[PDB]
RNA sequence: ACGAGACUCUGGCAUGCUAACUAGUUACGCGACCCCCGAGCGGUCGGCGUCCCCCAACUUCUUAGAGGGACAAGUGGCGUU
């Protein structure tokens, strides 16, 4: 049994997330948590979305657990997502044929794009005269 | 008399094909380097649906990917890019094995010798490096190798003495004493910057080809020039027929098949049928290899494709 | 695999019923989404957010006034039991009822003002589609609002009553007296 | 102890600004160009720029010598960490501070603006400056103040290129009637070498090379060496 | 035999890059044991002013910025040698300081 | 197939955990917990009167979690904002009194002992049992 | 706007006079051919003269062009 | 010819290069706890070794250097084409 693992990691505005995948049975885990205990758990089903579309059997071959850091809760979660759904394509690419990562790819691109591209948006810099980056403070005249 | 028609089409590539490799020990595969910075290994299936799929992607460089070449035993493939490096890979596992690093500029074209020990590769930087499997420079060349690009260098398969050829953008076919590395012929007849040279088995002839569009063919072993043969816009590859005594071009839209024998043209092989698309330019025809089977023609195009001819004899 | 909004509303059985609207109302099979909630760039170009599932949509429209700017967790917590008052309610999916609700809300004729500044006098035009279902929601939203404030009843419980009563086309709405109103205006402007 | 990276280079900067100062009140009349402080854990050596060493040195070094007697004084670094030594320009014409001095030498001894203006223009030219501006403002001539500007060849105003272009100079002249101002502005010329000039060329100048002469192609020749 | 830490403190990267290089490869040359270079992060001090002497006018400001960049290299080499490279590294606008931890 | 604590919800483990404290009846409880409030920017005192139980059990999961936590950093944990009637909010620390014995009586149950770099942390016996809780509440979780 | 300012226009304008035999449709081969040829001190000028060169070679062989 | 553009800093991409105990990851040992109905190639660990006599490898994540990358380049329309 050789050991094969992927590393791959996600963005969101400043959060990053760091999925190791191994071989195994099909555990998944954030920072040493099951994936529902992760809050808020009003996004749960953003964070279950790649497992939902690619189902159990795919990811049933594997362990993957996931270190997080940086950014705010929703950031992070929207970094899980990718970081899983990347993973989960490196994976499939190196260790098996290249039609399974094409499958998996395309049903993943196809729902959202953002599960295999970052969002490129960042916070824009204050300028003088006014709150922040395009509002200005209020004129007066006489 | 025999014609070729078109097979089928392999679609992996997101860029330009631009180099395609066979190898007699596994007929089943096929090897080819893309500008999507992806070399794909291709395994053939000949069903209905698709002619192949790709099996495996080979990603270590960069930038685009010039030149791919596998080994005698097709277990090993050597890469060069854009980037200015040299990349050694294990077919069996896809992992980078070995990295030749030492040009600054890219490199255009690198090739195997006859058993696997050396290692050949001409750059932008107007210079061929020599080098062993390690993956240190034995030798490199500034002894007006070309005041231009080095855009093709390749060993001659022959029993008699090695010899290594290149073509330049300054219009010379340069031929160099192996083992030795001395400048020892130097051809004088293109009137333009060349593209591709390449050698026929029984390692007598060579064929070169450029921008003037007329393929020449010189003699190795005495040293003179034999023939020239007049073909399309832009010659991209030249092939030799391994079994047939043949000359195959790729022209921009088209390919054309010589007979060097009759000097006749035997096929020119083009297709296109929508009348809307006609305005624009056709995709060019960038590489071209023969399968060791001697059937079968892999045409790489600019419409990231990959595109299969097969003989029928009448 | 099935895709249901918030894990128990299916989106098969809705159907539109306005040929006009269909192309800007995002309710179908490749605009199924589990949640309200995509972090998309839909107001990146023209026309663009015709493509944001409209559930998403409403949940957008619905964070104001300033002292709710950007608790969007808050307001899908709002539309998801607003929808659960709906089917308790009425007995059917609450998707059809928004679609309905859209539909009924959306002015088909405005007037626009050519005004000196105090005197104002108008002319009766066209309203496009996509105009149609921003001016639906936004009215919906609205009516909602003004209901749920100084008065012990959930902002949920005002948003179902405001999308039932549009969608039945009843004028206890906001929106279908708003509608109404300004309809009656283009007219006497023609 | 010891203090932060920070204040460290704070210090250093604050230093070097402070020298220059008094350096330029001492030696304005010198032709003072600038000063370039080499710090070595043996001793740290100054270099004064300036046009003329003769006066700077003194009669048998007596006036460097009392130089580097002050600085050891005000500073309070220890004796024998001083040493102090008198470079002249490169050339002299390409500097806006030595010839912004000159002006001003000139004017206070009576000569005419605009002929002295004229005759430093020329000379900064004839130094083999791309182009230069001299500004001179103030109560010319009557109550009311106002402003000659003498310019001539090329000019870069705007962008990156500015700080590495251009080389400009402030100086104050007090007359009889109150002060006038000095802006000279020399534009400098491209150096392969960085002796009198940019390394690097303009961002927007491109030199396309003209091609070799290259013998037409008859018959293939196949030579053999 | 001496574990000896070399921190290289600069404010522009081309001469603090061009002395690291000329410190790794004259180190090199003796065949011995170097570490590094490992870089700190940049540091970046920032002064926001206003423009006008007065208080009249548009409210404008200022900011002047300075980047402080920091390099280590480790080697284990008695005194000496290292004293033979550091003589030729010393460059103006480059602080070194050499320490046996 | 072993519960351990980062697998059950917290929130409930931490109910289950107080309760615990409380019915083994050996925490020890200061005089004045019924008269003052937790922090400074607090305005009441906490609604709970058996508020130091369900403190300790939160204590004792977040020196689970992170261990070598302090005086302050309790502080620090439990801070929160204050409004100041026209003035902006400002983030405020809770009460060092209350953070100080919350800790002497967790090390009075033998559950927290003092750590060699600094601060407190778990006992193996403290840890024994908060896994025992956390076996517990997923037991119950999943019978119901 | 997209507009290419006179510089690029009047170096891609030379190039392709002095050097029409070297260049042909792909704007990589013509960049990297800019660079062997021209001296640019920019990246970016030396992309847009490349880009420009490439459009200008195509009209040539549409056919004619005023310049 | 100046201004505009070009230019400088900044934000996005690199599983390609350079190399790090004042940054880490993975793996392997020790230890604590849980499940004796599945006790295990089991789970959790911001708990301790693995550079410094000898006791692991490697930069994905962190830092910052050198380079690449985008030019309205490709296709289809509209334009004096
Ligand atoms: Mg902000
Ligand atoms: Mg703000
Ligand atoms: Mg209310
Ligand atoms: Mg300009
Ligand atoms: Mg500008
Ligand atoms: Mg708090
Ligand atoms: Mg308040
Ligand atoms: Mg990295």
């Amino acid at each position: 049994g050789p050991l094969q693992s992927v590393q791959v990691f996600g963005r969101k505005k400043t959060a990053t997330a760091v999925a190791h995948c191994k071989r195994g049975n099909g555990l998944i885990k954030v920072n040493g948590r099951p994936l529902e205990m992760i809050e808020p758990r009003t996004l749960q089903y953003k964070l279950l979305e790649p497992v939902l579309l690619l189902g159990k059997e795919r990811f049933a071959g594997v362990d993957i657990r996931v270190r997080v850091k940086g950014g705010g809760h929703v950031a992070q979660i929207y970094a899980i997502r990718q970081s899983i759904s990347k993973a989960l394509v490196a994976y499939y690419q190196k260790y098996v044929d290249e039609a399974s990562k094409k499958e998996i790819k395309d049903i993943l691109i196809q729902y959202d794009r953002t599960l295999l591209v970052a969002d490129p948006r960042r916070c824009e810099s204050k300028k003088f005269g006014g709150p922040g980056a395009r509002a200005r403070y209020q004129k007066s005249y006489r | 008399t025999e014609q070729m028609t078109l097979r089928g089409t392999l679609k992996g590539h997101n860029g330009w094909v631009t180099q395609i490799a066979t190898t007699p020990q596994f007929p089943d595969m096929i090897l080819s380097a893309s500008r999507d910075k992806t070399i794909i290994m291709w395994k053939l299936t000949r069903d209905e649906t698709n002619y192949g799929i790709p099996q495996r992607a080979l990603r270590g460089h960069s930038h685009f990917v010039s030149d791919v070449v596998i080994s005698s035993d097709g277990q090993f493939a050597l890469s060069g890019s854009w980037d200015g490096t040299l990349r050694l890979w294990d077919l069996t596992t896809g992992t980078t094995t070995r990295r030749f690093v030492g040009h600054t500029k890219d490199v255009l074209s690198v090739a195997f010798s006859s058993d696997n020990r050396q290692i050949v590769s001409g750059s932008r930087d107007k210079t061929i490096k020599l080098w062993n499997t390690l993956g240190v420079c034995k030798y490199t060349v500034q002894d007006e190798s070309h005041s231009e690009w080095v855009s093709c260098v390749r060993f001659s398969p022959n029993s008699s003495n090695p010899i290594i050829v290149s073509c330049g953008w300054d219009k010379l076919v340069k031929v160099w004493n192996l083992a030795n590395c001395k400048l020892k012929t130097n051809h004088i007849g293109h009137t333009g910057y060349l593209n591709t040279v390449t050698v026929s088995p029984d390692g007598s002839l060579c064929a070169s080809g450029g921008k003037d569009g007329q393929a020449m063919l010189w003699d190795l072993n005495e040293g003179k020039h034999l023939y020239t043969l007049d073909g399309g816009d832009i010659i991209n590859a030249l092939c030799f027929s391994p079994n047939r005594y043949w000359l195959c071009a790729a022209t921009g839209p088209s390919i054309k098949i010589w007979d060097l024998e009759g000097k006749i043209i035997v096929d020119e092989l083009k297709q296109e049928v929508i009348s809307t698309s006609s305005k624009a330019e056709p995709p060019q025809c960038t590489s071209l290899a023969w399968s060791a089977d001697g059937q079968t023609l892999f045409a790489g195009y600019t419409d990231n494709l990959v595109r299969v001819w097969q003989v029928t004899i009448g | 695999p099935d895709i249901k909004l918030f894990g128990k509303w299916s989106t098969d059985d809705v159907q539109i019923n306005d040929i006009s609207l269909q192309d800007y109302i995002a309710v179908k099979e490749k605009y199924a989404k589990y949640l309200p909630h995509s972090a998309g760039r839909y107001a990146a170009k023209r026309f663009r957010k015709a493509q944001c599932p409209i559930v998403e949509r409403l949940t957008n429209s619905m964070m104001m006034h300033g002292r709710n700017n950007g608790k969007k967790l808050m307001t899908v917590r709002i539309v998801k039991h607003a929808f659960e008052i709906i089917h308790l309610l009425t007995g059917e999916n609450p998707l059809q009822v928004l679609v309905n609700a859209i539909i009924n809300s959306g002015p088909r004729e405005d007037s626009t003002r050519i005004g000196r500044a105090g005197t104002v006098r108008r002319q009766a035009v066209d309203v496009s589609p996509l105009r149609r279902v921003n001016q639906a929601i936004w009215l919906l939203c609205t009516g909602a609002r003004e209901a749920a404030f100084r008065n012990i009843k959930t902002i949920a419980e005002c948003l179902a009553d405001e999308l039932i009563n549009a969608a039945k086309g009843s004028s206890n709405s906001y929106a279908i007296k708003k509608k109404d109103e300004l309809e009656r205006v283009a007219k006497s402007n023609r | 102890v010891q203090i932060s990276k920070k204040r460290k280079f704070v210090a250093d900067g604050i230093f070097k600004a402070e020298l220059n100062e008094f350096l330029t009140r001492e030696l304005a009349e010198d032709g003072y160009s600038g000063v370039e402080v080499r710090v070595t854990p043996t001793r740290t050596e100054i270099i004064i720029l300036a046009t003329r060493t003769q006066n700077v040195l003194g009669e048998k070094g007596r006036r460097i010598r009392e130089l580097t007697a002050v600085v050891q004084k005000r500073f309070g670094f220890p004796e024998g960490s001083v040493e102090l030594y008198a470079e002249k320009v490169a050339t002299r014409g390409l500097c806006a501070i030595a010839q912004a001095e000159s002006l001003r030498y000139k004017l206070l001894g009576g000569l005419a603006v605009r002929r002295a203006c004229y005759g430093v223009l020329r000379f900064i030219m004839e130094s083999g400056a791309k182009g230069c501006e001299v500004v001179v403002s103030g109560k010319l001539r009557g109550q009311r103040a106002k402003s000659m500007k003498f310019v001539d060849g090329l000019m870069i105003h705007s962008g990156d290129p500015v700080n590495y272009y251009v080389d400009t100079a402030v100086r104050h002249v007090l007359l009889r009637q109150g002060v006038l101002g000095i802006k000279v502005k020399i534009m400098l010329p491209w150096d392969p070498t960085g002796k009198i000039g940019p390394k690097k060329p303009l961002p927007d100048h491109v030199s396309i090379v003209e091609p070799k002469d290259e013998i037409l192609p008859t018959t293939p020749i196949s030579e053999q060496k | 035999i001496h574990r000896i830490r070399i921190t290289l403190t600069s404010r522009n990267v081309k001469s603090l890059e061009k002395v690291c290089a000329d410190l790794i490869r004259g180190a090199k040359e003796k065949n011995l044991k170097v570490k590094g270079p490992v870089r700190m992060p940049t540091k970046t001090l920032r002064i926001t002013t206003r423009k006008t002497p007065c208080g009249e006018g548009s409210k404008t400001w200022d900011r002047f910025q300075m980047r402080i960049h920091k390099r280590l290299i480790d080697l284990h080499s008695p005194s000496e040698i290292v004293k033979q490279i550091t003589s030729i590294s010393i460059e103006p606008g480059v602080e070194v300081e050499v320490t046996i931890a | 197939p072993g519960v351990t604590v980062k697998d059950v919800n917290q929130q409930e483990f931490v109910r289950a955990l107080a309760a615990f404290l409380k019915k083994s009846g050996k925490l020890k409880v200061p005089e004045w917990v019924d008269t003052v409030k937790l922090a400074k920017h607090k305005e009441l005192a906490p609604y709970d009167e058996n508020w130091f139980y369900t403190r300790a059990a939160s204590t004792a999961r977040h020196l689970y979690l992170r261990g070598g936590a302090g005086v302050g950093s309790m502080t620090k944990i439990y801070g929160g904002r204050q409004r100041n009637g026209v003035m902006p909010s400002h983030f405020s620390r809770g009460s060092k009194s209350v953070a100080r014995r919350v800790l002497q009586a967790l090390e009075g149950l033998k559950m927290v002992e003092k750590d060699q770099d600094g601060g407190r942390k778990l006992t193996p016996q403290g840890q024994r049992d908060l896994d025992r809780i956390a076996g517990q509440v997923a037991a119950a979780n999943k019978k119901h | 706007g997209r507009v290419r300012t006179k510089t690029v226009k009047k170096a891609a304008r030379v190039i392709i006079e002095k050097y029409y035999t070297r260049l042909g449709n792909d704007f990589h081969t013509n960049k990297r051919v800019c660079e062997e040829i021209a001296i640019i001190p920019s990246k970016k000028l030396r992309n847009k003269i490349a880009g420009y060169v490439t459009h200008l070679m195509k009209r040539i062989q549409r056919g004619p062009v005023r310049g």
